[PDB]
């Protein structure tokens, strides 16, 4: 098992915080976002802790199969997820499993399955965000092709919701089934700039650095010369 | 600022008057509407003085 | 101002009926420390035909008018079931604290819903004794709003650690029940079902028994979209949405663009034209003539 | 509690852990001697000779 | 005057937030805290204007 590498993101990981529609508005929202300029692991498949969300960005050539396993103990004592995009079956099931990388079915047996969902049968940068709030599961994704030898490239990209799941189970550990990057989320405050077309074009933090706080208080992306009042100490 | 002051709850369950009206009985809705009325009146007084 | 001329209601077409009955007349209602959950979703509800009090001792609704449940709707309606005595029914109330409210089930301080409780002594009262019911009594710390706790451990009181000995200063947290028809009415077992739900921007698939109405264009009419009320004129919009967006706002943050729940198309909202009225008078000593001037 | 273990120390209505913070007025103490089997008779809601 | 205005009850049972928190339950302490907040806000609005 290769030791981890710590590369620095370039302000990636912003998603639409709600289903509402806003256009040409400098909007401020407070929710779980990936902090800018933060180290992200560069795994090149141990179990990772999963505190509040996760930013899973993987680079792949021709869209190979992807697998993810969540849960608490992963010993059939608590419900588990088996999100996978397989040609044989794209099964999104929450059930007890005894456990292992692709036997086609890596789980030994399934006793009590509370939920089971099957969808239709099934260079490039793939980014995913997973969250567990108030008994809900949300997955965001985006496919931005890129042609560089470096990892997470410079730029600003938006993430959009794909599937909401009302699973509502206890999850505290992470496992996965080319390379992938992992980064965790913290409570932050963000300022979003939807354009005239309704899509996100730019966003700035409200806690990274004093200039960011000055821009956040003024609710604008440009600050003119002068001394300003920001907050209290 | 005066326009943005219309979105605050001021202690009521919701900041939209129609939402309160369609979701609560008049005897209960009256005491909720009172707080909104007080808040908006206070904001208007401040604006006029300035 | 311009007065509205028509009222239209637009609700999704739902054929499935909400299985509220299943949770309201079942057999094995669980204990209070291990209350069970039920996620009713995607169905037309009929609170109207269940507001009719069969034998319900209490139907207190907090945050919603009980008789107005039919017209409006919510998102992700919930339900809990547990059995408790008649004297402890008061402890299930938002904010208010109690011996069993702070150890088994604590309602959130901003809870919305109703606490539907009724009597169960007619059937669920064994002469030999309904001793299968347990309730937690001891806990190291206070609970949390909508918290789940099942694991049982030997309680330790101060010094003399127990380590599973059930000795001095050691007590089993669970306490039995004596539900029998011979006892008084104030201690008979009562079946309690609490309903919890929320109003959210995401579409509310669950809705009450209401009829739809055809769309109207370019007229001051009253409108209703999944319970959202108001007044304005509906115009076909050109702002392209996203396949997961439903509402639409602006700088003032007021709902001005809506997606049709039936035809899945984008509409607009605009309040009817209004303005001030000013009168010109040459005085009331030369003539009574005037000249109205509309402001805008 | 630091003394010898008592035959009966179960407490009703008030918890010993919370008994330190909360307090009352004019505490009354009554002492008497009964038989061992008569302890069950000495209980609220219990009727005995 | 602005500092002396802190100690007034403004109609609440007591003029110390910690006393209100400890003595009364959370459901009822909200009204007292709201009354104190309203009084102090009105005092601050008399200030600034002067
Ligand atoms: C991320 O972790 C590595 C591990 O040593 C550290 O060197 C680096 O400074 C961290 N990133 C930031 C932004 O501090
Ligand atoms: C989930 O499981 C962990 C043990 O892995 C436990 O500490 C926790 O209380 C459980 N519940 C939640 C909501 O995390
Ligand atoms: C909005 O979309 C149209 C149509 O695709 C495009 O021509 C226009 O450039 C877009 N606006 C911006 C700011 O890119
Ligand atoms: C029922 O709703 C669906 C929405 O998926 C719509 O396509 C259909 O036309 C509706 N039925 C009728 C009779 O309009
Ligand atoms: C009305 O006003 C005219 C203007 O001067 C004046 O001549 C006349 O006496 C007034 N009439 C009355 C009744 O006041």
């Amino acid at each position: 098992q290769l030791p981890p590498a710590y590369t620095n993101s370039f302000t990636r990981g912003v998603y639409y915080p709600d289903k509402v529609f806003r256009s040409s508005v400098l909007h401020s929202t407070q929710d779980l976002f990936l902090p800018f300029f933060s180290n992200v692991t560069w795994f090149h498949n141990p179990v990772l802790p999963f505190n509040d969300g996760v930013y899973f960005a993987s680079t792949e050539k021709s869209n190979i199969i992807r697998g993810w396993i969540f849960g608490t103990t992963l010993d059939s004592k608590t419900q588990s997820l088996l999100i996978v995009n397989n040609a044989t079956n794209v099964v999104i099931k929450v059930c007890e499993f005894q456990f292992p990388f692709l036997e086609f079915r890596v789980y030994s047996s399934a006793n009590n399955c509370t939920f089971e969902y099957v969808s239709q049968p099934f260079k490039n940068l793939r980014e995913f965000v997973f969250k567990n709030i108030d008994g809900y599961f949300k997955i965001y994704s985006k496919h931005t092709p890129i042609n560089l030898v470096r990892g997470l490239p410079q730029g600003f990209s938006a993430l959009e919701p794909l599937v909401d799941l009302p699973i509502g189970i206890n999850i505290t550990r992470f496992q996965t089934l080319a390379a992938y990057y992992v980064g965790y989320l913290q409570p932050r405050t963000f300022l979003l700039k939807y354009n005239e077309n309704g899509t996100i074009t730019d966003a700035v933090d409200c806690a990274l650095d004093p200039l960011s706080e000055t821009k956040c208080t003024l609710k604008s992306f440009t600050v003119e010369k002068g001394i300003y009042q920001t907050s209290n100490f | 600022t005066l326009v943005k002051q219309l979105s605050s709850n001021f202690g009521a369950i919701s900041s939209v008057l129609n939402d309160i009206l369609s979701r609560l009985d008049p005897p209960e809705a009256e005491v909720q509407i009172d707080r909104l009325i007080t808040g908006r009146l206070q904001s208007l007084q401040t604006y006029v003085t300035q | 101002r311009v007065q509205p001329t028509e009222s239209i209601v637009r609700f999704p077409n739902i054929t499935n009926l909400c299985p509220f009955g299943e949770v309201f007349n079942a057999t094995r209602f669980a204990s209070v420390y291990a209350w069970n959950r039920k996620r009713i979703s995607n169905c037309v509800a009929d609170y109207s035909v269940l507001y009719n009090s069969a034998s319900f001792s209490t139907f207190k609704c907090y945050g919603v008018s009980p008789t107005k449940l039919n017209d409006l709707c919510f998102t992700n309606v919930y339900a809990d079931s547990f059995v408790i005595r008649g004297d402890e029914v008061r402890q299930i109330a938002p904010g208010q604290t109690g011996n069993i409210a702070d150890y088994n089930y604590k309602l959130p301080d901003d809870f919305t819903g109703c606490v539907i409780a009724w009597n169960s002594n007619n059937l669920d009262s064994k002469v030999g004794g309904n001793y299968n019911y347990l309730y937690r009594l001891f806990r190291k710390s206070n609970l949390k709003p909508f918290e789940r706790d099942i694991s049982t451990e030997i309680y330790q009181a101060g010094s003399t650690p127990c380590n599973g000995v059930k000795g001095f200063n050691c007590y089993f947290p669970l306490q039995s029940y004596g539900f029998q028809p011979t006892y008084g009415v104030g201690y008979q077992p009562y079946r309690v079902v609490v309903l919890s739900f929320e109003l959210l921007h995401a579409p509310a698939t669950v809705c009450g028994p209401k009829k739809s109405t055809n769309l109207v264009k370019n007229k001051c009419v009253n409108f209703n979209f999944n319970g959202l009320t108001g007044t304005g004129v509906l115009t076909e919009s050109n702002k392209k949405f996203l396949p997961f967006q439903q509402f639409g706002r602006d700088i003032a943050d007021t709902t001005d663009a809506v997606r049709d729940p039936q035809t899945l198309e984008i509409l607009d909202i605009t309040p009817c034209s209004f303005g001030g009225v000013s009168v010109i008078t040459p005085g009331t000593n030369t003539s009574n003539q005037v000249a109205v001037l509309y402001q805008g």
